[PDB]
């Protein structure tokens, strides 16, 4: 399955810009619709969210309004509406694809991105590894992410040096498919770790910890990790 | 056909049935269907 | 003697509000009561029940107590929720007449398109019937006479307002129901026309039974909504024209004008209270 | 001729009754079972379901043409399934959690793929080889299915060959039911012919048969210690099976009840076991002290389909009203 | 539960709903016909002039009017564990090749009998059906006719013949007050087939509208 986008370039502020995520290989009147933007220096940091048909549209307290949103099931093209663009704006939005019921993969396929020019933080932005050798790296969340029915709405991202990340472990305990069968996590309430157990070849890359808990989908402030 | 069933190891039912009554009173304390669980631990509530 | 009218009338109001609301009740508890037929029937049974709670008592308060004692917007309230009430009570029977027809005429229709659409169609349609005949006499058309005297709380007696009302309410629906409940019949009687000596036998025996079912209730559904309006609208007719019968005998005219809410309990019985799958709904849900 | 040797046997073998052995047990009373949710998406009647293997999921199969995917605890349907043949009449979850397979009167029982990188439900394939139809095809691993068919014949395939590896035959009427032992070893099926035949997998060929019943059967399930099993037919009669003493051993009917049975189960230990009659209600029996432990009402016309989860917190009934019930 | 994910997942949930209650409304504006009878009755020559791997299924369309014929005749099974499916059809369609008398109507009068008197389809009107009446008349123009059934004594005419055939075939049911049955004449190439149904499916449904209303 292929996921790809477009609608990117340069706009000068107080312009609008058309943006779109074209659909291949899969139903796109089955899945939900979620956009996170990357600075090209910082971490994610999520945008909108659609439900299946546009029944519900949320958006963040900074994009209520001047960025609205749509979809379109019978022709498999994805819109997104954009005015009076400032500096803080330009990002890497990702066209990122979920589901959501039980056994859900949420964030599971994500697309290249497009080039358009609760708090949450992690302990060490960066931590050499040497092959072989074991290494771990821990998160802290303000608020404990246990919910009522005890699901831990935590999720542990990784996305490789100038490609799209993939998830890795979701609800910080359920391990995803297509993985290396390697990486591991445990904890409790906002005491959480990620282990990985040896340590293999490109492993190189930045660990996203981020919630879900509330309904800001704010992220952590990145881990990088180097050879 | 008939005979490799007409041959077969066969054992008194008293064993077999002392068998049943063994497991059935080592697990009564976990059926929950049957002993009523505190409504405090039941995610239907 | 105030007593015996007091229970009667007691008796009278708490047959209509139990009626109406377990016809209601019954409707709203079951999956296999909620095709059109039933919905123009439960909404029929609706509007039934406002009239009752919301007008009957008044009434039954401006008899016994002989006068009328709480005020001109009070009066005002009562005789516009009666009209309202009592002339959307009587369309619905003409709009379920029209649904039969249309069962009974054009089979195509019945299957190839029939939607729950067409029972909130007709009963906004029926309502605002309701609404046009109620308003003028709160808009104007009001007589300037003395009604601030005790037991003034009538109804306008223009003769323009009397023959419009007359019209518009109650006749223009004698004619509907007559012409479709006619070709009805007649439709009805086309298909019971259309060894082997007891196979004639058993058809002409069947023939003459189903000959007379029909006439029954044709029968008894026409007899009922003529008998328990007709002399109402007759004697209000005729009154204001020529000042008839100048010695009006008024006890008469309490029978006269009780018909009009009777109406109210004999309303559910002939259309809810015979269909099998509400008795044997009430049988189950008992 | 070995017949009368046999019966010979059986009648020696056999020397007590489980209700001289209860006699010194009483019973566990009145327990009081009460609805806790209701699932309201199907139009016309229900014909299967299948528990999950987390407790928490279920599948049903409707004749609309729709099968579907339910969450157990919040009631919020997941999967719509829409069908080839408006003749469904079985269906099955996998262990792993990964294929429903489900097949009617059209000479099949598909193949439904559900954890997908396409992210939507597809046929992979189309087991043909029957001619009735197929009342039943569970699963044994990810990889080999186990169906029952109308054919007179219960056929072991293997999906990724799409071709019949082995063959079961010996039954004259046609099979209706078919049920796993735990250890995935061997699997027991009955037919009309009121008899159930106790088949081998590594081998392919029956070993013993099981008798006792006078009409077609409708339902089995395996005791939980992976020895016995329970039948229900249309003559009001469960009956109890074991595999090892090959006998008879507790009859499970009533004098006040005269309609026929649709699907039965056991609870986790076994204490006690279901049967959802024709009279559209449930009834949950003793499984040692052979009484009526309770009725359950809630539907309308005909029970269907029951079952019970891996760890027993729930049961979940089914009907041709085309409403499940999910009990506690 | 104030949380993305379940309310998502009730979004999700709610839009499946509205999709099986359109798709249950799209498929009951439609007739559902059983196509029963005997293999060697003519049942081919029915469905290509009705027309203009177990269960076969059957597409129509006349003047404005959806109809569905199944041939459950195929695949031979317990027919008492997959009949109940079949409830809520408007008509039966029972096909009968007259030629055969002497060749086995006997049998189709029996199953006649037990298609009708089904206790799961009490009040489903009958439409019925006769081909081959050409080799009929041949056979009775060459033979006698006493020879299936020597309890008839009567002329040789092919009239009264044929009138003796609808009358046996129709003083089966037990029930007549709910039931009606409808015959036909067939001579395996006729243009007026279509017609009957028609008229049959018409007549069936007028029928059961004025019943409810109390007429009838
Ligand atoms: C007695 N209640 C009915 C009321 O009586 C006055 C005239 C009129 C016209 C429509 S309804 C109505």
């Amino acid at each position: 399955v292929q996921l790809v986008e477009s609608g990117g370039g340069l706009v000068q502020p107080g312009g609008s810009r058309k943006l779109s995520c074209s659909a291949s290989g899969f139903a796109f009147s089955s899945f939900g619709m979620h956009w996170v933007r990357q600075a090209p220096e910082k971490g994610l940091e999520w945008v909108a969210y659609i439900s299946s048909g546009s029944g519900t549209i949320y958006y963040a307290d900074t994009v209520k309004g001047r960025f609205t949103i749509s979809r379109d099931d019978p022709k498999n093209t994805l819109f997104l509406q954009m005015t009076s663009l400032r500096s803080e704006d330009t990002a890497m939005y990702y066209c990122v694809r979920s589901i959501y019921y039980y056994g859900s993969s949420p964030f599971d396929f994500w697309g290249q991105g497009t080039t358009l020019t609760i708090v949450m933080t992690q302990a060490t932005s960066s931590v050499p590894v040497t092959p072989g050798e074991s290494v771990s790296i821990s998160c802290r969340s303000s608020k404990s992410l246990l919910h009522s029915n005890g699901n831990t709405y935590l999720y542990w991202f990784l996305q490789r040096p100038g490609q799209s990340p993939q998830l890795l472990i979701y609800r910080m305990s359920n391990l995803a498919s297509g993985v290396p069968d390697r990486f591991s996590g445990s904890g409790s309430g906002t005491a959480f770790t990620l282990t990985i157990s040896r340590l293999e070849a490109e492993d190189v890359g930045v660990y996203y910890c981020m919630q879900h808990l509330e309904y800001p989908l704010t992220f952590g402030a990145g881990t990088k990790l180097e050879l | 056909q008939l005979k490799m069933e007409a041959n077969i190891d066969r054992i008194k039912v008293s064993k077999a049935a002392a068998d049943l009554m063994a497991y059935c009173e080592a697990h009564a304390k976990e059926d929950p269907l049957l002993t009523p669980v505190p409504a405090s631990e039941n995610p239907f509530r | 003697y105030q007593v015996i009218t007091s229970l009667l009338l007691g008796t009278l109001i708490f047959c209509a509000v139990l009626g109406n609301a377990c016809v209601v009740a019954a409707i709203a508890l079951e999956r296999s009561l909620q095709n059109v037929a039933n919905y123009l029937i439960g909404s029929l049974a609706v509007t039934d029940l406002m009239v009752s709670v919301l007008v009957l008592p008044m009434a039954a308060l401006y008899q016994v107590l002989n006068k009328w004692t709480l005020g001109q917007v009070t009066c005002d309230l009562f005789i516009a929720l009666d009209v309202l009430c009592c002339t959307s009570s009587i369309w619905h029977l003409c709009a379920i007449a029209l649904d039969r027809y249309w069962a009974i005429t054009d089979p195509i229709d019945y299957v190839n398109k029939r939607t729950p659409r067409r029972a909130a169609a007709l009963i906004s349609l029926t309502w605002l019937i309701g609404f046009l005949i109620s308003i003028p006499p709160m808009l104007g058309w009001r007589t300037p006479e003395d009604r601030s005297d005790p037991d003034a709380c009538t109804i306008s007696k223009d003769h323009g307002y009397t023959i419009y009302s007359t019209f518009g309410a109650f006749y223009i629906p004698l004619l509907l129901m007559l012409v479709l409940y006619g070709r009805i019949f007649r439709a009805a009687r086309f298909r019971i026309r259309k060894k082997n000596e007891r196979n004639a036998e058993a058809k002409r025996k069947m023939a003459l039974a189903r000959e007379r079912k029909t006439v029954k209730t044709l029968g008894i559904i026409m007899g009922t909504f003529i008998l328990c309006w007709l002399p109402f609208f007759i004697v209000a007719l005729v009154l204001p024209f020529c000042e008839s019968s100048c010695h009006m005998p008024t006890l008469l005219g309490a029978i006269i004008n009780w018909l009009g809410y009777s109406n109210s309990l004999l309303n559910p019985v002939i259309y809810a209270y015979f269909n099998k799958d509400f008795q044997n709904a009430f049988k189950k849900i008992i | 001729q070995l017949k009368n040797q046999i019966r010979d046997a059986r009648k020696a073998c056999a020397d007590a009754t489980l209700s001289q052995i209860t006699n010194n047990i009483d019973p566990v009373g009145r327990i009081q079972m009460r609805t806790r949710r209701t699932l309201r998406g199907h139009l016309a009647k229900i014909y299967a379901m299948h528990w999950g293997t987390d407790s928490r999921l279920l599948v049903s199969a409707s004749q609309d043409g729709k099968l579907i995917i339910w969450d157990s605890y919040t009631t919020n349907k997941v999967h719509a399934i829409p069908l080839r043949s408006s003749w469904v009449m079985t269906c099955a979850y996998a262990p792993s959690g990964n294929y429903v397979a489900c097949g009617g009167l059209d000479n099949i029982c598909s193949i439904y793929n559900l954890k997908t990188r396409e992210g939507n439900v597809r046929v992979s394939r189309e087991l043909a080889g029957h001619t009735g139809y197929l009342s039943c095809c569970r699963f044994l691993d990810d990889n080999q299915i186990v169906t029952s068919s109308g054919d007179t014949t219960c056929a072991l395939w293997d999906i990724e060959t799409g071709q019949q590896t082995t063959t079961f035959t010996g039954h004259t009427g046609d099979v209706m039911s078919l049920s796993l032992a735990p250890d995935t070893r061997l699997f027991v099926s009955g037919a009309c012919d009121a008899s159930a035949k106790l088949w081998d997998v590594r081998e392919g060929m029956c070993r013993q048969t099981f008798t006792g019943h006078e009409s077609d059967i409708n339902a089995i399930c395996f005791f939980p210690n992976g020895n016995a099993f329970a039948t229900g037919s249309d003559d009001a009669t469960c009956r109890l099976f074991d595999l090892r003493a090959d006998q008879e051993l507790m009859t499970y009917s009533h004098d006040n009840i005269i309609c026929g049975i649709t699907s039965v189960s056991f609870s986790k230990s076994g204490r006690l076991l279901l049967a959802g009659y024709d009279d559209f209600n449930c009834n949950v029996w003793d499984a040692l002290k052979a009484d009526r432990a309770g009725v359950l009402a809630g539907h309308d016309n005909r029970v269907s389909c029951l079952g019970v989860t891996d760890d027993g917190m729930a049961v979940a009934t089914g009907s041709w009203d085309s409403f499940l019930k999910i009990w506690n | 539960t104030l949380s993305a994910e379940d309310k998502a997942a009730v979004e999700r949930s709610k839009m499946i709903d509205r999709n099986l209650r359109e798709d249950g409304e799209k498929a009951a504006r439609e007739v559902k016909l059983l196509l029963l009878g005997a293999g060697e009755s003519g049942k081919n020559t029915i469905v290509k002039q009705m027309k203009i791997t177990g269960i076969v299924e059957t597409h129509f369309t006349f003047k404005d009017l959806h109809f569905k014929m199944f041939d459950v005749g195929a695949q031979r099974s317990e027919r008492k564990k997959w009949i109940h499916c079949f409830e809520g059809v408007t008509a039966i369609i029972f096909c009968v090749a007259l030629s055969d008398y002497d060749l086995r109507m006997h049998a189709s009068m029996k199953l006649f009998d037990s298609i009708c008197n089904n206790k799961w389809f009490t009040d489903t009107s009958i439409i019925l059906f006769l081909n081959k009446k050409d080799l009929f008349e041949e056979k009775i123009k060459k033979s006698p006719l006493t020879i299936c059934y020597p309890e008839y004594a009567g002329s040789n005419t092919y009239e009264e013949a044929a009138a003796y055939i609808q009358c046996q075939f129709e003083d089966l049911n037990k029930r007549k007050d709910t039931k009606e049955i409808y015959t036909h004449f067939t001579c395996s190439t006729d243009t007026k087939n279509v017609q009957f149904v028609f008229d049959a499916v018409t007549d069936v449904i007028i029928k059961n509208n004025l019943k409810d209303c109390g007429l009838f």
